[PDB]
């Protein structure tokens, strides 16, 4: 898994491309910068003060009337998972009874 | 040298002239926004092994492609892709021209961030209309984006005098990109987000901003001439996967790509062409508390600092980068090894040394410090990469004054050999068969049959069969029987009869053939029959009809040729039947079978005709039987020898059968048989000392091949051990031809040296006392890639030249003349002394040529003396002590150089040799011995002006006769014993040419003998 | 003449501006193969020599020559490109030799040796050497001159007397002249030193004929005139090359020579205004009667014309001549109703 | 027919003791030897990294 060369595409193309999807499309960490250390100086340690850590990306919104669109890393992740599972179910040798 | 992979020492360079920047205006944006066929804002990248477009590098107007690839939905093929881009950018062009009139907005600068974000939003259909008022800039580029009020966080957002902006997509991936080993690396610049570049105006405000901001992955600065103003770049935590053995993250890939690009730029600096930027290195600024020592980010920071200072890589980089090359470079940089350079990566500022050639301090106000403390001892020059060769090239050594012990070099070469391998053998002897003939004369001598020699008794032994089978397996021919038959017929149709005057054999002959064999990879007959019938030999007339008999016919009949059989009477009959098949491996039954074949071939001859008989094993009983029975019934005869394979078999040809006469054997036939048997003995003694056909070599053989293979990292002065090993190989080789090859083997730059040993080399190794050492400079300069080949034992496939063969003849004469434990002296060796491989080990030498030598001074067991004082002159030979003087292939050269006659040159030589203390002497003289045939293409004489005119060498020399030479010798000494040594018909000189692993010839050794008869060597003993 | 009277290199030779001028001229001068053109020139001027002893000439056919300083890569065969046409007689001012062997650091069909101190080889009747003092010399005139002396020693001892040799000299200094006058000229029948001129540098060739005969030869006033002409030629052409812009420059207007364009628009048939006439006349006063080319084309929905020409120091002198800026007759541009497609500008 | 129907093996690949289904080689000789060259090059990079 750490070395993508050791998965051969002839034997394991599905596992190789799922590994590539994990290596490239997994969500990135970000920060939000809460608080103030002027009064009640920050108790953050091993991090700088006035910062939080978030395991997913965060851009802030620009409007106050929210609607639906399709541009963020979580919907991208769901799209890639559904894309690999449709590449898996389209193959007939893996489910010959269907 | 090196840090962890070798960098190019002894030089460092950097570009000098930097281009002045150009503001990007609206007319330039329109001209880039439409795509001309001459220039367009995308350049295609292509695969190396297939020449297929697999990636696209992007440029200035389309660089805001930060969204996911699914949001755009490009087609996968490059032509459809670029057509789609041209159409959609033309739509965007019409939109922006509908917004802004060109005639009033021609000469105002446009905003780069808004331009890139506008292209990226229009390609993604993400409400680009609120960017159009921000396209024309005012009061600076950055403050409009700071103090703007349009809310769009997909591209930029302000934090108060610090603008952040998501850069993305320097490269673009196509569908056919498949992470192949020749695909170009993209350095993680094809993802959605690899970094977040934070722009501002002052680095103090940037450093105050990064107090509360994290610095986990580490930030990167640029400090030379940034893209759109002074800024930092913070990479995210995404990975690069298109490099197989190890995975690196984003800022690692950015620093690696810019370090390799600066390593590219340091080589191509020519001090007159300008570059767009003096250094592209990043020099990480805050993350060094998180990435520490021996990590890859730290080591690439070290290499980034070295690239900024202006070092060069020891091995050349390609024009287009490949994943294998990138993998090999990073695998070289993560290894063991200390930082040998004094340059250490700092944190406060990027430092440059005192004598670094970079001039980046003058074109930059903030960032660089000329540190006067540390210095770099290497000189300033560019890189000079020599052009590689596919074939291995010859090397010659040059020696030094230092010296070590012999056993140390023997131990080092035993460490460095790859000697247990199987070399390709080659071929001992190439060409057509040599022909040795003798015929009966009435007036020579009558001799008895018991006086003629026979086979040696040690003939069927294991070593003798080994030598004959080795020579027969290594000697390369076409058809043995065809070459033998052409030789015997061309020497058979030369005979004339004493009764009439014409000849014996004529056209329309009605011949018979005995001993026919079918398989010859052609027709099912011997291959001489149809060309001899069609007259293609052109030294023969064609016969009338050919019938073939023997055990293995295909178009004849099978009989037993011993006792008779129903057939006709044939006017000529040729026999090829041997005494090996029917004879049961003993000389008595073999001789009786010879007698029976002679009886049948005499009774089947149709009298008034001729026959040819082959004899494998000529013994005394065979000679006695043929002398008693055949010779009184034969008019005349001849016995000849075609020489293709080393054996004692001869041919017997008799002419004019069934007439009563009196014929015996002659002294010329006796001389021919002695020469034949001694030739067999010498060549068998040579063939029993060679290794086998398909051997592997272990080092114990007296002749063979040996190699070493030691490695050399980049440009480096090689150590003591490598020099000792190569010099020990040179002392083991002894001035044969030496070929080298430099090539990368399994991730290591290594060179090999391939040459051969000889018994003459072992004699030279026995000559010397201390092992001398070579000058390694001629190998240290080499920066090529010399691809090797598989080793062979006999390298010369075209054969030896007749000058070389003549030289080996004179060398055998010298080595036969010189005894053991005797002082000698030579006239005219050259830069190397070949006579050191000729004289024995205990015999001291003092040679002289007009040219300075290359053999080393000192380190010998016995006395050797080298001096250069024009030996033909006078006043030097008084102190010189010697017993025999040798002048080989140099007296005529000195006579031609002085432009004087050969008699006067020889007289001056004998006048200066009268003062010496020698008593025996042999020198090479230019004298016609036989009548002149003026050899075409190798020695064309001048009869009038008496010159030689060698066409292969372009030289000519005077000569005179042996009468005049003997006259001056007897005028010099009254008691001198003049003699003329004959040539070697018995090939006794071939020892030095075969044991030193050289395929000789056939035609060139014929030409070498016929050249030796026109310039022999005389020997003078002044006493007796 | 004495050897001390002959000139040498200027001391301001390895400076930044001098290297800039030489690298600019070498990057801009367009050729085929440098070594091929140099070798054709030196052989055509070498086979014209006649000897004073006999009457024919020095060099003839069937010569058995040697080659020093061989390089492999020339985008052709793996040898210098003069060898096989000179062997086949394609030059047609030369006779062909008998055999050519090639030595040097970068051979492909020869052997690698160090040409400074001797080495095992034969004796060649002619020998042409290029070994240069840049690679092995460590960027100083003392070691360069000593390496010249060592190459002269090796090339004299490897000459097979009664023959000739050709030596190149990159850096002809007083020590080199003194050494060759003391050692080589008493052992040489006659000589010539020539110069093929392809790249702006001070390197010359030395050709000597008839080695290893005792005679008395010195330098002459004609050689002195040739050396003065050579060094002053280098000085003038370097002074010219140090005033040009660089190879791939962008132009900002501060350069004394270069190119400049303007691009003003003209809607249909119209008498152009005062400002366009002033601008085009100012460009004409800045150009100063060089060739001027125009192009009329629609650019982004606007009919526009460009004017492309070049400036010179003579143009700056003419701009310094005059007092008031005169104005052109715009009629020859007002009549034009074509569509003249432009091209990219060249210098 | 002069058709490649079998392959004789030598010293480095002689430990092929498992069943043929466990390996899954392609049937044609050219694709087979190309697959072997690629996968042995991967093994070469692994052992040289060790
Ligand atoms: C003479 S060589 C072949 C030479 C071959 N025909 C050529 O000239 O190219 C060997 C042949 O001699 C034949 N042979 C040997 N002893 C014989 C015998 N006693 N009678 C007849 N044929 C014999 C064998 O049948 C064998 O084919
Ligand atoms: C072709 S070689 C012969 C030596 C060697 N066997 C060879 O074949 O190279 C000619 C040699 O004769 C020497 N020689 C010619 N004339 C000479 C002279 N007058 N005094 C001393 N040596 C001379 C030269 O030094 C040269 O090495
Ligand atoms: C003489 S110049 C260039 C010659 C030019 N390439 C030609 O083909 O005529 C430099 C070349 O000489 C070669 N060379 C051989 N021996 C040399 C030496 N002792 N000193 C300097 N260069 C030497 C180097 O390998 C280098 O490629």
């Amino acid at each position: 898994f750490m070395n993508i060369q050791l998965i051969s595409p002839i034997d394991a193309p599905i596992l190789r491309q799922w590994a590539e999807i994990i290596h490239r499309y997994w969500p990135n960490p970000s920060q939000i910068r809460y608080g103030t250390p002027n009064v009640f100086g920050s108790a953050n340690l091993f991090t700088p003060p006035e910062v939080l850590l978030l395991p997913i990306d965060h851009q802030p919104a620009n409007v106050t009337t929210p609607t639906l669109d399709f541009t963020n890393e979580l919907t991208n992740w769901r799209a890639r998972v559904c894309e690999l599972m449709k590449n898996l179910v389209d193959n007939q040798r893996y489910q010959p009874g269907w | 040298a090196n840090v962890w992979g070798v960098r190019l020492a002894d030089s460092l360079s950097s570009p000098t002239i930097e281009t002045r920047t150009r503001h990007y205006t609206l007319h330039d944006f329109y001209s880039d926004l439409d795509a001309s066929v001459g220039k367009e804002p995308w350049r295609p990248l292509r695969n190396q092994r297939t020449n297929e477009i697999v990636a696209v590098q992007l440029f200035r107007p389309l660089q805001g492609l930060v969204f996911d690839t699914q949001l755009y939905g490009f087609p996968g093929t490059f032509s459809q892709w670029e057509q789609f881009m041209k159409e959609k950018l033309r739509v965007l062009k019409y939109e922006v021209l509908r917004i802004y009139p060109i005639s009033t907005y021609n000469h105002d600068r446009v905003n780069v961030f808004v331009a890139n974000a506008l292209v990226g939003a229009f390609l993604s259909n993400q409400a680009f209309y609120d960017l159009l008022p921000l396209l024309i800039v005012n009061d600076t580029m950055i403050s409009d984006l700071l103090g703007t009020g349009a809310a769009l966080s997909q591209f930029f957002q302000s934090h108060g005098e610090v603008l952040e902006v998501a850069a993305g997509r320097k490269y673009l991936q196509m569908n056919n990109y498949s992470n192949d080993d020749d695909d170009p690396p993209l350095f993680a610049k094809d993802l959605s987000d690899y970094a977040k570049a934070f722009y501002s105006d002052t680095y103090e405000v940037l450093d105050r901003f990064f107090w509360t901001h994290d610095s986990s992955a580490g930030v990167l600065v640029h400090y030379d001439k940034p893209t759109n103003g002074n800024h930092y770049i913070l990479g995210t935590l995404t990975q690069m996967v298109s490099a197989p053995p190890h995975i690196i993250n984003a800022t690692d890939a950015l620093l690696l790509e810019s370090c390799l690009e600066q390593f590219a730029a340091n080589v191509r600096a020519r001090s007159a062409q300008p570059v767009t930027r003096l250094d592209q290195c990043y020099h990480l600024r805050w993350g060094a508390q998180y990435v520490g020592e021996d990590s890859l980010t730290y080591r690439l920071g070290v290499l980034s600092l070295l690239a900024t200072n202006g070092y060069q890589l020891a091995r050349p980089i390609p024009k287009q980068l490949t994943n294998r090359w990138l993998s090999s470079f990073v695998s070289q940089v993560v290894s063991d090894g200390i930082n040998e350079t004094p340059l250490w990566p700092q944190e406060r500022y990027v430092q440059i040394a005192y004598d670094s050639p970079s001039v980046v301090d003058g074109a930059t106000q903030y960032g660089y410090v000329r540190r006067n403390q540390l210095r770099l001892g290497m000189r300033i020059s560019a890189l000079q990469s020599l052009s590689d060769t596919p074939a291995p090239v010859q090397w010659l050594p040059q020696y030094t004054i230092d010296q070590v012990a012999v056993d140390e070099g023997d131990a080092m070469v035993s460490q460095l050999t790859q000697l247990p391998l199987r070399p390709d053998y080659g071929s001992i002897w190439i060409g057509e068969a040599l022909s040795y003939y003798v015929d009966y004369n009435r007036s020579h001598r009558v001799v008895l049959s018991s006086e003629l020699p026979q086979l040696p008794d040690t003939y069927f032994d294991g070593d003798e069969q080994y030598g004959r089978s080795l020579f027969s397996l290594a000697r390369k021919v076409g058809d043995r029987s065809l070459v033998k038959d052409t030789a015997v017929l061309k020497h058979a149709y030369q005979a004339i009869d004493p009764n009439t005057g014409k000849e014996y054999l004529r056209a329309g002959q009605s011949v018979a053939y005995f001993g026919a064999s079918a398989g010859h990879s052609g027709a099912d007959q011997p291959l001489v029959i149809e060309p001899w019938m069609q007259g293609k030999i052109s030294g023969v007339p064609p016969p009338s009809s050919v019938r073939q008999f023997g055990y293995d016919v295909a178009k004849g009949a099978i009989v037993d040729l011993a006792r008779p059989f129903p057939s006709g009477d044939y006017q000529f009959v040729y026999s090829d039947v041997d005494q090996v098949v029917d004879g049961h491996d003993d000389l008595s039954i073999s001789s009786g079978l010879v007698e029976s074949l002679l009886d049948s071939c005499v009774h089947a001859t149709a009298p008034g005709g001729s026959f040819v008989m082959k004899i494998n094993f000529p013994t005394r009983t065979v000679w006695h039987y043929i002398e008693q029975k055949i010779l009184p019934n034969v008019t005349s005869y001849m016995l000849i020898k075609p020489f293709v394979t080393n054996n004692v078999e001869v041919f017997f040809v008799a002419f004019g059968v069934h007439q009563q006469s009196a014929l015996t054997w002659t002294s010329g036939v006796y001389f021919f048989l002695v020469d034949h048997f001694y030739r067999y003995e010498t060549l068998s003694a040579i063939s029993r000392q060679l290794p086998s056909f398909g051997y592997v070599d272990d080092g114990s053989s007296v002749t063979g091949i040996e190699i070493i293979s030691i490695e050399n990292p980049g440009f480096s002065n090689m150590t003591q051990a490598a020099r000792v090993g190569i010099s020990g190989l040179c002392a083991n080789v002894g001035n044969a031809r030496k070929s080298i090859a430099i090539y990368e083997s399994h991730g290591a730059r290594v060179l090999t040296i391939t040459s051969r040993r000889s018994p003459a080399s072992a004699r030279r190794k026995a000559r010397l006392r201390y092992l001398p050492l070579i000058d390694p400079r001629s190998l240290e300069v080499q920066a090529r890639t010399i691809l090797p080949s598989n080793p062979v034992l006999f390298d010369n496939i075209n054969g030896a030249s007749p000058h070389v063969c003549l030289t080996m003849m004179y060398n055998f004469e010298v080595s036969s003349a010189v005894y053991d434990g005797d002082v000698v002296l030579d006239l005219g060796t050259g830069p190397e002394a070949k006579i050191l491989e000729l004289i024995p080990s205990t015999s001291p030498v003092t040679c002289v040529d007009i040219r300075p030598t290359a053999q080393p001074n000192g380190c010998w067991n016995v006395r050797t003396t080298f001096l250069e004082l024009d030996y033909l002159s006078d006043g030097w030979i008084t102190g010189v002590r010697g017993d025999i003087v040798t002048c080989m292939l140099s007296l005529g050269a000195a006579a031609a150089g002085k432009s004087m006659t050969f008699d006067a040159a020889f007289q001056q030589l004998v006048r200066v040799l009268t003062r010496s203390t020698a008593n025996v002497l042999l020198i090479q003289v230019n004298c016609p011995t036989d009548v002149i045939r003026t050899i075409k293409g190798y020695l064309e004489i001048d009869q009038t002006n008496k010159r030689y005119k060698f066409p292969k060498f372009g030289r000519d020399e005077p000569y005179s006769d042996m009468d005049s030479l003997e006259r001056i010798c007897r005028a010099a000494w009254p008691n001198c014993s003049i003699t003329w040594v004959p040539l070697s018909y018995d090939l006794r000189w071939t020892k030095l040419a075969l044991l030193e692993s050289t395929t000789l010839s056939s035609a060139s050794v014929r030409i070498a003998e016929l050249m030796y008869k026109y310039m022999p060597i005389m020997r003078i003993d002044i006493h007796g």
